[PDB]
């Protein structure tokens, strides 16, 4: 299972808006670097703490985004959460 | 600083704006960054303002 859908299942399960991905892109026309950014926001007894994650520079957007997701994981995770 | 952990849990610093980056030991952080917690291989902080 990808943590890209693992998040999302987190993010339903808990009513929270499902989270928005972005990317950064960087470098020269011919090599282009993508950051991916996931954002989470955490509703916790009715107030919101918005979650950004990024991972790193990938080649391609879906690994980029995947790796972000799995940096929400990893802070959900430690504030006990699934 | 170093804290084994068991079978507990952190805290959402509730309200703020959390950010949570791949760490490196040669990463920079921005200005306004706090720093909350981190393994080697995650990074988690927010911002002053």
């Amino acid at each position: 299972s990808s943590a890209k859908s693992q998040l999302y299942n987190l993010c339903s399960v808990r009513h929270w808006k499902a989270p928005l991905y972005e990317y950064i892109a960087e470098g020269p026309c011919h090599m282009k670097i993508f950051t991916g950014k996931v954002t989470v926001e955490m509703k916790e007894d009715s107030r919101i703490t918005v979650l950004e994650c990024f991972g790193n520079p990938q080649y391609k957007k879906k690994i980029a985004a995947e790796q972000a997701a799995e940096a929400a994981l990893w802070y959900l995770k430690n504030v006990g959460l699934e | 600083k170093k804290l084994i952990m068991g079978t507990g849990h952190l805290s959402i610093p509730t309200g703020q704006h959390v950010v949570c980056r791949p760490w490196n030991p040669e990463i920079t952080l921005p200005q306004d960054a706090e720093m909350l917690f981190r393994d080697d291989k995650f990074i988690a902080y927010r911002l002053v303002k």
